[PDB]
């Protein structure tokens, strides 16, 4: 009786997914099929979306291969192109915006200005990494969010962030190939779905606590995404096609000098974030 | 290196650096056996140069000499030349090869009147204590020529501190180092800075040779010591080293522990 | 406000004999350390309580060495080093900073128990010590 | 590990270091006895996977930190 | 209805799998069976070998409890 | 009756597991039990052997609670 009751519970949970069912009935296989022609998309991506449509014509709550294929299609058609967040090539404007996080910290603002002056001055004199993204290092109670938010405000990027710290499975980092449920498009794909501009700021949170019970190190994906010559061809277990990520900026935060894999020491570097003092806390409190 | 860093930050035909500035970066901002540190130091110089250029490209070609280096880096973390610190009483700049880069073991020995014995601090090994004993045994053969009282062993305790925990070379290589350290400590006169040394001491007062003279000649260049003391039995060990390693050194090939102490002990009594 | 979760008792040196304040740090928050040294006339050997490492042992040995070099500068006998067991309480274990960072703090803690005079209020300190009687530079001055 | 690249160019081969720093078992030079998805082979097969040829110049960097605090 | 349909379909797949030429059997398992039966061996050793051979017939391909048997 | 029905239920478990796949591990954990509790042993030792055998409901592939249990 208990087994049958739990079986009926899970089946009724499957039934009561009316909102998902309504999307499958009209939007899936019909609106998505036309969505290819309505928006600008690469030819190969369009044709692979056509196969993804061919992967449909079956219920999405049946074979999980179809479910994950529809997830791929939903994370494909909702990632447009031919748009980018405007640059502010002036470090002075970025310093002006940095002036109001707490006050600029008088040290970390200068290191970020180093990183930006290198960012605008590269082989193509554009946003291409070929260098670290300089994870932040400091106590967890400091304004780690404020630095990234102020830089996004100044540099005019639609700031994002994804859950990479403390995770224990690889579907929020990489995902796994679209042949079974429980393997999902990575959080980077979700952030790229969040906005169509191809130069976002995908803040990686608490990278020092990144791990997984899924053996097969995600640090390979870190090397893949952190290399601009390999981030354009950034694939995962899930990413079956090299998904074009060319102008995407990056940033990361951490709070420990020890818990970090060594393959995260090249293409990655330390920014020390000093703690605040009772006088500093007094000023920041009173003013903001 | 520099033509790689100034290409990391897009400084093609914009920033030039003279020999003196690179030497300042070498001897004042990083101290390690390799050149990994200089990579990041010149990278930081490149990034600061890109910053200062991005807030205005006033100069056509910016020359960075040994004067404007701190503007991009700050405070020299290390002394420019090690010949500027002081002569100290119980200090002997040893030489060693730690697997993380050569460094000078500042072995520090203090003499205190008392029972008369060897206090053994700083995680000595067996061989380290035997070397201290050998140095004392030789110093006992000739005491009035170093100003010591002949009853020093009967009444003076010696506190010996060797850094790097246990022995870093996994073997005694600082014989005459401890000889001069203990001679200065017992005589309470400033031992000489600016001269590193290495060797083996044997109770008749003989400097047995060391192994790997190349490492003991490098780990003094990296440490900035420009006058090294070596055993005479390694005279032919200086006929295979490249000429670059021998550049800048005033090497005193020695065989006794009566001629290592000619240099360091300028004040004898 | 309700019950005070925090206390101002970490702004004090606790001016009693043997008590000393050692500045320490962690990369996730701020803290300090205290030490008390009881100089019980005994076998003259160092008894460390608090699961301390050896580094505190040679730091205290260097402190006693400097005391022995200039016993006449503090009115001390030339032979009491063999007779005074030092019984040390430190709430933490090993020093979070590599090597001694409260080396002068340890030296003054040892000297207080051998001088019968307390510590000074509202005066903190940190630093490294050398057997010759020199204070070595301490790194990470920002955190300290 | 740039001298490895120099020799590799001189031999027209590839070059792929594999840092053994932080290895204390055979479960990372060899693999776990394969009994479930979710376990890799050791490091050398990953190395050969990264390159595409049977004649690379493997550089077993940091071989002294190769330790054994565990069974195996 | 769909779940019972797919359950019967999976049972069809399993039933036809045992009759699909017996590919898993003999080629990937009975090869070890012959080697036991063709070595001049003490009687107790053959008894132990047959005892550990009867412990099989459960898929070690997803179970670590019989990979030890295969290696044994 | 109760103190024997406990062992009867244990025996029913071990005998139904015969019909279950793996044949109760080829009638294992019954050879250990009988070789313990047929050879004349003190009664308290028999009882504590029963408990220390009841700890065989855990994992065994590296956990120090079934390897040492089997050895004991």
């Amino acid at each position: 009786d208990t087994n049958q009751r739990e079986y009926y519970l899970r089946e009724q949970m499957k039934a009561i997914q009316k909102e998902l069912g309504g999307e499958d009935g009209l939007s899936d296989l019909e609106a998505l099929r036309k969505k290819i022609e309505e928006v600008g998309m690469p030819e190969a991506v369009k044709t692979k979306a056509l196969k993804e449509l061919d992967r449909l014509e079956r219920m999405q709550q049946g074979s999980p291969e179809a479910t994950v294929a529809r997830t791929y299609l939903d994370w494909l058609t909702e990632v447009p192109w031919s748009k980018a967040d405007p640059e502010v090539l002036d470090i002075n404007h970025t310093r002006q915006v940095l002036d109001e996080d707490h006050y600029g910290l008088k040290d970390v603002k200068e290191r970020i200005l180093e990183y930006l002056a290198v960012r605008q001055l590269t082989q193509g004199l554009d946003v291409r990494n070929k260098a670290p993204i300089l994870v932040l290092v400091g106590p967890p109670g400091v304004g780690k969010t404020s630095l990234g938010r102020s830089i996004a405000r100044s540099m005019n990027r639609k700031f994002h962030r994804i859950s990479l710290g403390g995770v224990r499975d690889e579907a929020e980092i990489r995902g796994h190939r679209r042949t079974y449920i429980g393997a999902m498009p990575g959080k980077l794909i979700h952030a790229m779905k969040q906005v169509g501009v191809i130069n976002p700021v995908i803040l990686l949170d608490e990278i020092d606590k990144m791990s997984s019970d899924w053996r097969g190190d995600p640090a390979s994906a870190m090397l893949e995404v952190l290399d601009p010559e390999q981030n354009n061809t950034f694939t995962d277990h899930y990413l079956d096609v090299p998904y074009d990520l060319s102008k995407v900026f990056f940033i990361t935060t951490a709070n420990t000098l020890q818990t970090i894999p060594r393959p995260l020491l090249d293409r990655m570097e330390v920014i020390e974030i000093p703690g605040y003092t009772n006088m500093e806390k007094q000023a920041i409190a009173r003013q903001y | 290196l520099w033509p790689k860093q100034v290409r990391e930050s897009g400084m093609e035909g914009r920033i030039e650096v003279t020999d003196a500035a690179i030497l300042r970066v070498i001897s004042e901002y990083t101290r390690e056996a390799g050149v990994r540190g200089l990579e990041r130091e010149l990278g930081k110089i490149a990034r600061k140069g890109a910053k200062f250029w991005l807030e205005g490209a006033w100069e056509g070609l910016r020359t960075i000499d040994a004067s404007d280096i701190p503007t991009y880096l700050g405070i020299p973390r290390y002394r420019p030349d090690k010949a500027e610190t002081e002569p100290q009483v119980g200090t002997a700049q040893g030489l060693a090869w730690t697997p993380v880069g050569g460094t000078l073991l500042t072995i520090e020995v203090a003499a205190v009147p008392g029972s008369g014995k060897l206090s053994l601090t700083g995680q000595l090994g067996e061989v380290m204590k035997e070397s201290a004993q050998a140095a004392l045994t030789y110093l006992r053969a000739h005491t009035q020529d170093y100003g010591l009282p002949e009853d020093f062993y009967n009444k003076v305790d010696l506190h010996v501190h060797v850094p790097d925990g246990a022995t870093p070379k996994d073997g005694p290589s600082a014989g005459i180092t401890m000889a001069t350290a203990i001679a200065s400590a017992l005589s309470r006169r400033p031992a000489r800075m600016d001269i590193a040394m290495t060797g083996e001491v044997s109770l008749r007062g003989k400097v047995m040779p060391i192994g790997g003279v190349k490492e003991k000649l490098l780990a003094a260049h990296q440490a900035g010591i420009h006058k090294i003391v070596l055993p005479k039995d390694n005279e032919a060990q200086l006929e295979e080293l490249p000429k670059e390693v021998l550049e800048g050194l005033e090497i005193k090939l020695v065989e006794d522990v009566g001629e290592v102490l000619e240099y360091l002990l300028l004040p004898e009594p």
